[PDB]
């Protein structure tokens, strides 16, 4: 039973240090992905300037 | 789940678990304000908590007991805590043992056949004691013939053997709580 | 089911993914890959033939 | 073919003469009080850690 | 048979403080839904004025 | 979207090259500022010191050879290969000097596996993080030599070995028994004859 | 010296690829001007040779 | 020479395997292991019964933590992936060509194999006595087939020799008579005019390979001498072989459970190698038995049977391996450098010379 | 079942409660006369008693040897409590290792394919060794099946699993009550 605990706390400890990179890299590429959408719309305005 | 034969710390430890369950349930089933619940589930509160109660029953001796003389449309945790903590300490509701089940069952199959037929236990349900609704029924055969659409006949030990481990299944996610509370100081 | 509902939705059982379904995100993953790396490839071929 | 195990003698241990052998039965109760809800203090600090 | 006083009667407290980990993380979570309802109100504040 | 991303992950890698660089360029430039003395540092900051190199290459490693994995650019293609196996082995060279100075506990360990768990946990990564897969691109690269190898190889095993797929480990099962179809029959016939018994006396 | 192959090839990829404009070149292909760079020594020696 | 050592059997197309494929966790505790074992040597040091320190010493200091399953990875990853795999690496790292290897049988040594052979895409020759016994039946054949094999790693770059039952061509002459072959043992003089002439170029990624299950057989000073590295593979811990045992579960495709305790399985499972686990796994559960995992949860008592019936290792075998493990890698050889003292000097050495 | 290396009070108490099991077994088969059961069920007992004895051996030693001085068609309690206790202290009969019929099964399956014919086991059972009966086929097929009527292979893994696991369930509720039991003064 204690064998169980300290294996469990360790591994927990062990996906919370995960679960924290994994959040960075998700805020990390939403912004990527915002900047992206800007590109987008950036490309489009300036070819209806261009069209024009 | 109550034990009446530990010590006055054992006695009081296991009233005041039957209180946080109760508060659990009921605050797991409060819709909107906190502290209110329906009375219809409160018979789905005492089965989440292992209580089998009768319909009647609850009608007659639950619900008196904990509304207040005012009626109230919904009951709060005042009257819904003490309650069942004596309920469980004295074991009013306690269903009977599981060969209460398999006599039951045999009762039903007169023949002693080994199943009954579908027709038959919906006439029994439908007819007899306290009867189901049709969803209810229909329910009842979907399980025991394990979701058959097409079974006409049931073998109720089973069913029984099936109904047994899951009620020790659920009894043990209830009672893992029941434990620890300890006086604070 | 409210238990497995708080486990799927809180977050108690992993929602693994099956390799053999069309949909799966690592069946995405590898065919991006074997595109990008015969994107390598035909970038090498052309460039030794361009110099 | 089988190589039938050695009918060797069976346990009958001899009882160690650890800590185990110290006080008499109201000490007992007393000892059982000592270690017969924590444990679990402990198993469930293991179920918890599960649990998260 | 040393079942309730220090090995084995316990698990209230486990479920309690499983159940008290689960509101302190409602409220976080609460709190967190809100600030997400107030950063969804900007973008549609945002993108509906763009449009 | 793969491009730009690998783009990016270089980029990244090469940061970490150049923070390793200069790191390291550290302790010469503050030598040659204090070269007057000699120097007590004990071989717990050496090896602190390194076990971040190692780490810090590690990282580098990983995602150069991924970028190399799929970086489409050939003449990117063939820095990014350079450069990773130039930092392969320096990172081979790093591993080995942690394991000269291995001499924790007041000791010598001269340990081809050193321990940088502490660190590890110190720098707030997983032990993961030190994982070194091998890399794939070493059949792609002049895979025309072992490619052929592979094919001689597969015709002389129709030659004379008749079969194609590759051998697994075949262990030998020690439960085998050496008893004549009879002996067999007339266990089975034991077994199904006591259970028969016991089956209509319990009638 | 390993050292100074690798910090080496990191200011000439940074000189050279960084400052490289891949808009126009949007599929990251190779760029004439590092083929003829890096063309031009196959072609002087064989001239050196021949001559 | 190629259709030659083909039609003989010699050189195999081994399984693919990658090095990833190795399930293993790093040494998380392996540091605090090192100071308890530092720890408990130094009380040790303060004993004051001789006899009682003797006993002590002599069993092996288990208290060290073997090299983790990570390390070990990481080991032949840079010893082999690099040097095998790449010519700039074999170039400007050390020039080492020699494994040898330690472990329980079916431990991992075929997965590393398999996985170094796959990535690098390297010819397998195995010399291994089990895998050429009764094909070979006198000692120019063995010289011819030694050779033709090296000239093979020579020139078909790529390529790798792998040779099991070490113990049998470098093993204790003194011991009883062994049933296996005297024919093996012959190999030593070949290899030794090989090694000593350093026949594979530094440069050239050919490596040799040498893995042993039960390495007290072989002579210990050869082995520090005759090899560029050794390496031992140890036991699973609590840690890695309940892993170990999840990843196995889930690769035959049965439901895990909730409430299954791992580390009590894995506890009851210590002291048997990686080979006797994948064995009692695939025995435990058939084709039948996997079609009817759903209906029947995973129990316990299923591994009971199966762990007694795979081959066990006991304790003193652990402690043997752990011995040659620090003997031939020369830990015992610090051990004892960081003890004697310098107080001693080196004085009249001429009175007796009758 | 008996364990022939306990201590001289759990030696004394095995062999009372293996009396006594005996003596039930002997009671079930009494028809007429407490003390005289039918020849032809002495084997049968002795499967309750964990022992699975051959016909052959049966015949050639145990009915020797149950029989007094001169041939009886029924033998007594007097003559087969004694032997019975010895034998099952012995363990003379017990049923093989699994391992074995495994092994058996195996051997009889050439091809390894984990299945053997149900036309192969007959032909097996009814023309090798001590041939058995049409209703020993009948219930051995069913059985090794599960009752199947359109099984046409049994698995040999699986029924010797569930043969080994009924056994231990038998074995189990005949020596229940030994934990209660207590030896007679």
């Amino acid at each position: 039973e204690k064998k169980l605990l300290a294996f469990y706390q360790q591994e927990r400890q062990k996906i919370n240090y995960n679960w924290i990179i994994a959040k960075k890299e998700l805020e990390d590429k939403k912004s990527e992905l915002i900047n992206k959408e800007r590109e987008i719309q950036d490309l489009q305005e300036n070819h209806f300037m261009t069209l024009n | 789940m109550y034990d009446p034969n530990t010590s006055q710390t054992e006695k009081q430890k296991q009233e005041e678990f039957l209180k946080l369950k109760i508060q659990e349930a009921f605050n797991l089933f409060v819709k909107d304000k906190k502290g209110i619940v329906d009375k219809r589930e409160i018979p789905y509160i005492m089965r989440y908590l292992g209580q089998f109660p009768s319909e009647a029953q609850v009608r007659d001796a639950i619900l008196p007991e904990i509304e207040e003389d005012e009626p109230s449309e919904f009951i709060k945790y005042s009257k819904f805590e003490p309650y069942m903590l004596k309920v469980l300490k004295e074991r009013e509701y306690e269903p009977d043992d599981p060969e209460a089940l398999l006599a039951a069952f045999k009762l039903l199959d007169q023949e002693g056949k080994g199943y009954i037929e579908i027709d038959m236990m919906k006439t029994f349900l439908e007819k007899q004691g306290i009867e189901f609704r049709e969803q209810e029924t229909k329910s009842f055969i979907e399980f025991a013939t394990n979701k058959d659409p097409n079974a006409t006949v049931i073998y109720y030990e089973d069913y029984i053997s099936r109904l047994q481990a899951f009620t020790d299944k659920h009894i043990e996610s209830v009672m893992k709580g029941y434990n620890n509370f300890q006086v604070k100081k | 089911d409210i238990r497995e509902e708080e486990l799927l939705f809180l977050g108690m059982k992993k929602v693994v993914e099956d390799p053999t379904l069309p949909e799966s995100q690592y069946k995405q993953a590898q065919n991006k890959r074997q595109k990008m790396k015969y994107i390598q490839e035909e970038h090498e071929q052309e460039f030794n033939d361009e110099i | 073919m089988p190589p039938k195990k050695a009918k060797g003698k069976k346990k009958k241990e001899e009882e160690p003469d650890d800590e185990y052998k110290s006080m008499t039965g109201a000490d007992l109760t007393q000892t059982l009080e000592k270690l017969k809800e924590r444990v679990n203090e402990m198993r469930t600090n293991r179920n918890y850690i599960q649990m998260d | 048979a040393r079942i309730k006083d220090e090995q084995k009667v316990v698990t209230f407290n486990k479920k309690k403080l499983i159940t008290y980990w689960r509101k302190i993380m409602r409220i976080a979570k609460t709190e967190q839904l809100k600030n997400e309802i107030d950063i969804y109100s900007q973008n549609n504040q945002r993108e509906l004025d763009s449009k | 979207m793969s491009n730009m991303m690998y783009n990016m992950k270089w980029q990244e890698a090469i940061n970490d090259l150049m923070e390793q660089v200069t790191l390291e360029y550290l302790p010469l430039e503050q030598n040659e500022q204090q070269l007057g003395m000699k120097y007590k540092r004990d071989s717990s900051e050496w090896f602190h010191f390194w076990a971040t190199l190692y780490i810090k290459y590690i990282d580098i490693y990983k995602k150069l050879e991924d970028c190399y994995d799929q970086l489409v650019h050939p003449q990117k293609r063939v820095l990014l290969k350079e450069m990773l196996e130039n930092v392969i082995v320096r990172l081979c060279e790093t591993k080995s000097q942690v394991v000269k100075y291995n001499t924790q506990y007041d000791a010598t360990y001269k340990s081809d596996y050193p321990n940088l768990d502490e660190l590890v946990m110190d720098l707030k990564l997983t032990p993961d993080c030190l994982d070194i897969p091998i890399p794939r691109y070493f059949r792609e690269e002049d895979k025309k030599r072992l490619d052929e190898r592979n094919q001689i190889l597969d015709a002389l095993l129709l030659e004379y070995t008749d079969t194609k797929e590759p051998q697994e480990e075949q262990y030998e099962d020690q439960n085998t028994l050496q008893a004549d179809m009879d002996t067999a029959i007339r266990i089975i016939q034991r077994y199904e004859r006591g259970r028969q018994g016991i089956e209509r006396a319990n009638l | 010296p390993i050292v100074l192959k690798l910090q080496e090839q990191i200011e000439k990829h940074s000189g050279e690829w960084s400052k490289r404009d891949e808009t126009n070149n949007f599929e990251q292909k190779h760029e004439t001007e590092l083929a003829k760079m890096l063309i031009k020594p196959v072609v002087e020696e064989q001239i050196k040779q021949q001559v | 020479i190629l259709a030659g050592l083909v039609e003989k059997r010699v050189a195999k197309k081994l399984i693919p395997a990658s090095l990833m494929d190795l399930k293993g966790e790093q040494n998380v505790l392996g540091k605090i292991q090192e100071i308890q074992a530092d720890e408990n040597l130094k009380k040790t040091e303060a004993l004051t019964d001789a006899k009682l320190k003797k006993a002590q010493l002599e069993e092996p200091s288990t208290k060290m933590p073997d090299p983790s399953i990570a390390q070990i990875r990481q080991i032949i990853a840079e010893y082999i992936a690099f040097p095998l795999g790449s010519k700039y690496a074999k170039e400007k790292l050390d020039k080492m060509n020699y494994f040898f290897f330690m472990g329980p049988r079916g431990s991992g040594k075929t997965l590393a194999v398999r996985a170094l052979a796959h990535e690098c895409n390297a010819i397998v020759l195995d010399i291994s006595p089990s895998n050429i016994d009764g094909q070979y039946t006198d000692k120019k054949q063995i010289d011819g087939m030694i050779n033709s094999a090296f000239k093979v790693a020579k020139e078909f770059q790529p390529a790798i020799i792998y040779c099991e039952d070490f113990e049998y061509i470098f093993g204790q002459a003194k011991k009883k008579k062994s049933q296996v072959n005297p024919l093996f043992a012959k190999m030593k003089k070949p290899l030794m005019d090989f090694k000593k002439g350093k026949f594979f170029e530094p440069e050239d990624r050919v490596v040799f390979i040498g893995s042993t299950n039960r390495p007290w057989d072989c002579s210990q000073k050869e082995i520090k001498s005759f090899f560029d590295k050794k390496i031992y593979f140890p036991f699973p811990n609590y840690g890695t072989r309940m892993l170990l045992f999840k990843t196995f579960l889930e690769q035959k495709k049965v439901p895990l459970p909730d409430n299954f305790p791992i580390n009590t399985i894995a506890h009851i499972t210590e002291g048997w190698s990686a080979g006797s686990f994948k064995m009692a796994i695939d025995r435990v559960f058939t084709e039948r038995r996997l079609q009817k995992i759903n209906e029947e949860q995973i129990k316990l008592s299923e591994f009971i049977g199966p762990l007694s019936n795979v081959p066990f290792t006991s304790k003193e075998e652990f402690k043997e391996f752990k011995k040659f493990n620090q003997v031939v890698t020369g830990l015992q050889a610090n051990y004892e450098a960081k003890k004697a003292p310098a107080d001693d000097q080196k004085g009249d050495k001429n009175k007796k010379k009758k």
